């Protein structure tokens, strides 16, 4: 155990966190893939920025009071069951709590620095308490149980918005998400595109995987590059003259429709569609 | 195959292997052109290639590796990296950890070097959505981009379902089906497709063989169904079988036999998740048609 800038014991076997004040200028420190059931002597560690414990046993969220600095904070891949022990770590700028058994989203009010939350795979049912995240570049929900998109108005600096394998149903509360570049809405219940008159600056949308029958409503998305449309219900090769203002539209997913049952499927997207250089998963000559 | 693509495929494989031995943890970056390339070349050669892979011996089937990319340079330290030997694998490449980039670029790389003498089949991790599974999608667009990830769904998409040893040893990721009454139910199936929630498809990915179950039961996964031993017995008696080869769930000393030893579950991740302290197993068949395991220590 030495004393510098980053330390880094991955599969190490470690089962408990024990004899670490050594460090004198720590700031990134590594415990991935251990035996850690708890959070505990990290206090004498203030200089740290980066504390990553993915993929261990532990249960609650403690004894992080100390880490007045933390900048990066990833406790994915646990049992953790509810959001706490976080209100100290003010300069905080990235949460990483992935394929835990968080229920809601709580004790978040005062992490004004943050510009990216992973909550994916969790219990998650609603979107809450994040109204003073006025600094968040990206938001991760992906694999959870929310039903109602809400609580985004305050998020003006939100970039990317995932939303995938959720419950959803339709598309709302974007309005104030004007700096919206990347939406992912795949793997849910939307049954038709509608709630992104504001949100001109996307260039990313991914709505695969729904029960969706026309293209309608994206016509002044003219900064457009990916289109994932793959998985769904559309029929009318008509609807595809919604995307002619999006000159540099490059990929389009639209394989397993029923467009896709057309003896000419291929070319009649690139006849429709010249600026896109890739169809489903292979790329036009 | 142009010989300036085999240069690069050459230095890929080189850049991969460099680490062979070092810190279990330490990482190979490509740019991601060539793992887009490693993608769709590899996803040419499965569409080429028969949906129920008919292989001949000799050949080392080895089980899950779950994104362990340490233990899989340890797989082919024991069994011999290729061409020095032919190699199935049964699914599962990618979860947990920061490795399963590595893992399945190394796969794809030796499956497009070696396309007649490496073999790997679809697991249900290797599926196009977040459903069930997020520890490979969080490390895509964590060191690269979320449509990274949607380009390898496309590869996965057209990987092989299930795979017949010298016409005596049936293989696939999780076990039989009960819509499962000819093999050529399995060549009907058309790629690309998505593992669906149910059919032929998804209980050859997803079902279990059970002890205490006669016939079909349901699957705690609430996925597939569980099966019998009897139901085992009369799957090789029906389609002249000697050996049903699986994987899908974890054993401590990486391989374990059921319904007397007509079936043989292989999980080749030594020390899988925390404390459960299991080994890794591969399967080698020769020429005669004879299995030896070896074992690989945590
Ligand atoms: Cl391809
Ligand atoms: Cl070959
Ligand atoms: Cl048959
Ligand atoms: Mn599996």
């Amino acid at each position: 155990d030495r004393d510098a800038e980053d330390v880094d014991l991955n599969h190490y076997r470690i089962g408990k966190i024990e004899g670490f004040e050594v460090l004198k200028k720590v700031k990134t420190l590594c415990l991935r893939q251990n035996l850690i059931k708890c959070i505990e002597n990290l206090e004498e560690l203030q200089s740290l920025r980066e504390l990553d414990l993915y993929d261990n046993q532990i249960k609650k969220i403690e004894n992080l009071e100390a880490l007045t600095e933390l900048e990066i904070l990833d406790i994915s891949f646990n049992l953790l069951r509810n959001i706490e022990g976080v209100d100290k770590l003010t300069r905080l700028k990235k949460l990483f709590l992935v394929n835990n058994k968080i229920s809601k989203i709580e004790n978040l009010s005062n992490l004004h620095q943050l510009q990216m939350l992973e909550l994916g795979s969790n219990r998650i049912r609603a979107i809450e308490n994040i109204d003073t995240l006025t600094n968040l570049e990206s938001l991760f929900l992906g694999k959870n149980k929310i039903t109602k998109l809400q609580n985004l108005d305050a998020l003006t600096n939100l970039t990317v918005l995932s939303m995938q394998s959720n419950r959803l149903t339709k598309i709302e509360g974007l309005q104030n998400l004007v700096n919206l570049r990347e939406l992912y809405l795949s793997h849910n219940g939307i049954e038709v595109i509608e709630g992104l008159e504001n949100n001109n600056k996307l260039t990313m949308l991914d709505i695969a995987s729904n029960r969706i029958k026309k293209i309608e409503n994206i016509s002044h998305l003219t900064e457009l590059q990916e289109f994932w449309m793959n998985d769904n219900l559309l029929e009318s090769w008509s609807d595809l003259d919604e995307l002619k203002g999006a000159r540099s539209l490059e990929t389009v997913y639209l394989e397993r429709n029923p467009l896709q049952k057309d003896p000419q499927y291929r070319r009649k997207v690139m006849l429709a569609l010249p600026s896109v250089r890739q169809i489903d998963a292979t790329f036009v000559r | 195959m142009s010989d300036s693509e085999k240069l690069n495929l050459d230095s890929i494989i080189g850049r991969l292997l460099e680490v062979q031995g070092s810190r279990p943890g330490k990482n190979v970056q490509l740019t991601e052109n060539e793992i887009r390339g490693l993608c769709l070349k590899s996803r040419e050669i499965f569409l080429s290639q028969p949906i129920l892979l008919e292989l001949e011996a000799p050949l080392k089937i080895c089980g899950d590796i779950h994104g362990q990319y340490y233990d899989l340079l340890r797989l082919f330290e024991y069994g011999g990296f290729p061409p020095e030997s032919n190699y199935l694998f049964l699914g599962d490449y990618v979860d947990r950890g920061k490795q399963s980039l590595e893992t399945i670029c190394l796969l794809l790389a030796y499956k497009i070097k070696y396309p007649e003498n490496f073999f790997l089949l679809r697991g249900n991790h290797e599926c196009a959505s977040i459903n069930r599974i997020y520890g490979f999608y969080d490390e895509c667009k964590r060191r690269y981009n979320i449509k990274l990830w949607k380009t390898f769904t496309d590869c996965f998409n057209c990987l092989p379902i299930a795979a017949i040893v010298d016409e005596k040893i049936f293989c696939c990721h999780g076990g039989l089906s009960p819509d499962l009454q000819s093999m050529e139910q399995i060549r009907r199936i058309m790629r690309p497709t998505d593992v669906p929630d149910q059919g032929l498809l998804c209980d050859l990915l997803w079902s279990d063989p059970d002890k205490d179950v006669q016939g079909w039961g349901e699957n705690d996964r609430g996925v597939s169904f569980t099966f019998g031993a009897e139901v085992v017995a009369k799957f090789l008696h029906k389609h002249d079988l000697d050996l049903i080869c699986r994987a899908h769930q974890v054993v401590e000393d990486g391989y374990e036999f059921f319904a007397k030893r007509q079936l043989v579950t292989l999980f080749s991740a030594p020390n899988y998740c925390g404390e459960f302290d299991n080994a890794g197993a591969m399967m080698s068949v020769d020429e005669t048609l004879m299995c030896s395991f070896q074992i690989l220590k945590p």
